[PDB]
C-alpha cells in the first residue's frame, strides 16, 4: 500500500510516495537522490520522534489511510553540518488572511 | 525526475516532473525551478496536493474522496487555479 | 436527440450512491425533457424499475454539480442476465482544481455577492455560470 508524504526541512518540502512496507533508510535514499546528501547525514522525524533506520513506515505510523494523496503525512528532516546534527526546524507555511465579509 | 516550485514567500516545493506538467502554465514556464511571485506557500502546498490527488484517482474505479478546501484559502486557490489552468 | 427510447422492456436497476453528495437522479423522457426523481443520501442505494434504452444522469441535488455513473455521464439500463439487476455506481468525478474551487466559493457566497469579490471579471462569470442540466444536454448534443 502506498503512503503519501511531505518531507520537510526549513523552507524545503518534498512530495513523494512510498510503500507502507518500505524502510526509513529507503526513504533517506529517496531524499539522497533529490537533495544530494547521504543517509548518514540525515535524520528523519515523526513530530519530535527520531525514526530508526530499519523500521518500516507502517511501524512508524505512516499508513495508507492517514498518509493520503490529498492530505499527506509530514516527515521531518534534519542534516548533519560536518560534525553534529542541526536541530529539527520546519518553517511554517504562510497564514491565510481574514475571510472577506461576504464569506 | 523532480522539479522545484517556489512560492512568493520563498518556500520550495519539490514535486515529480510529471505531476507538475498537470499544469499547462507550468509546462510553458519550464519549456528546472519556477518562481511564483503571486502564490503564497499556504496555497502552493495545496496545489501540489491536488497534483498528487489527480494522478492517483484519475482513471480508477476505486471510490474517489472529495478534495478538501478550507474556506480561508478558497479564494486564493481559485485565483491560482485560474492562472495555472489545472 | 438525447431521449429515452420507448422500448417497454423492463430492466431493474440499483442506483448506488458511492459519493459523499446527496444525489438527484434525472430521467430524460421521450421528448428529451429532464425529469427529476427522488434523491439518494450519501452512501445509500435504491432498487428501481426502469426500462431498456432509457437514459439517466446524476447530479448533486443541492448544487447540480455533475456526477459519474459507471465512470461516464449517461446511464442506459441494459437487458437483465438471469434476473440480476444492473448496477449504476454513482461517484464523484476528479474535478479540475478550478471547478472544485468554484464549488466551494459558491457554497460560501450568496449570488448577490459574487461581484463584491476581489477577482477578475471572467471569474465572476465563472461563478454565475452555475452547473445546470439543460446546459449539459446542449453540451452532450
Ligand atoms: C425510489 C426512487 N429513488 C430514486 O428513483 C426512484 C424511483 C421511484 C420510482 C420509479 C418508477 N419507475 C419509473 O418511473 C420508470 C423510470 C424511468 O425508466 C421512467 N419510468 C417509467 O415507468 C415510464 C413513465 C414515467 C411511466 C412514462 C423509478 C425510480
Amino acid at each position: 500500500m502506498d503512503v503519501f508524504l511531505m518531507i520537510r526541512r526549513h523552507k524545503t518540502t518534498i512530495f513523494t510516495d512510498a510503500k507502507e512496507s518500505s524502510t526509513v533508510f529507503e526513504l533517506k535514499r529517496i531524499v539522497e537522490g533529490i537533495l544530494k546528501r547521504p543517509p548518514d547525514e540525515q535524520r528523519l522525524y515523526k513530530d519530535d520522534q527520531l525514526l530508526d533506520d530499519g523500521k518500516t513506515l507502517g511501524e512508524c505510523g505512516f499508513t495508507s489511510q492517514t498518509a493520503r494523496p490529498q492530505a499527506p503525512a509530514t516527515v521531518g528532516l534534519a542534516f548533519r553540518a560536518d560534525d553534529t546534527f542541526e536541530a529539527l526546524c520546519i518553517e511554517p507555511f504562510s497564514s491565510p488572511p481574514e475571510l472577506p465579509d461576504v464569506m | 525526475m523532480y522539479v522545484k516550485l517556489i512560492s512568493s514567500d520563498g518556500h520550495e516545493f519539490i514535486v515529480k516532473r510529471e505531476h507538475a506538467l498537470t499544469s499547462g502554465t507550468i509546462k510553458a514556464m519550464l519549456s528546472n525551478e519556477v518562481n511564483f511571485r503571486e502564490i503564497p506557500s499556504h496555497v502552493l502546498s495545496k496545489v501540489c496536493m491536488y497534483f498528487t490527488y489527480k494522478v492517483r484517482y484519475t482513471n480508477s474505479s476505486t471510490e474517489i474522496p472529495e478534495f478538501p478546501i478550507a474556506p480561508e484559502i478558497a479564494l486564493e486557490l481559485l485565483m491560482a487555479a485560474n492562472f495555472l489552468d489545472c | 436527440v438525447l431521449r429515452s427510447v420507448n422500448s417497454r422492456e423492463p430492466s431493474q436497476v440499483i442506483f448506488c450512491n458511492r459519493s459523499p453528495r446527496v444525489v438527484l437522479p434525472v430521467w430524460l423522457n421521450f421528448d428529451g425533457e429532464p425529469q427529476p426523481y427522488p434523491t439518494l443520501p450519501p452512501g445509500t442505494g435504491r432498487r428501481i424499475h426502469s426500462y431498456r434504452g432509457h437514459l439517466w444522469l446524476f447530479r448533486d441535488a443541492g448544487t447540480h454539480d455533475g456526477l459519474l455513473v459507471n465512470q461516464t455521464e449517461l446511464f442506459v439500463p441494459s437487458l437483465n442476465v438471469d434476473g440480476q439487476p444492473i448496477f449504476a455506481n454513482i461517484t464523484l468525478p476528479v474535478y479540475t482544481l478550478k471547478e472544485r474551487c468554484l464549488q466551494v466559493v459558491r457554497s460560501l457566497v450568496k449570488p448577490e455577492n459574487y461581484r463584491r469579490l476581489d477577482i477578475v471579471r471572467s471569474l465572476y462569470e465563472d461563478l454565475e455560470d452555475h452547473p445546470n442540466v439543460q446546459k449539459d444536454l446542449e453540451r452532450l448534443t
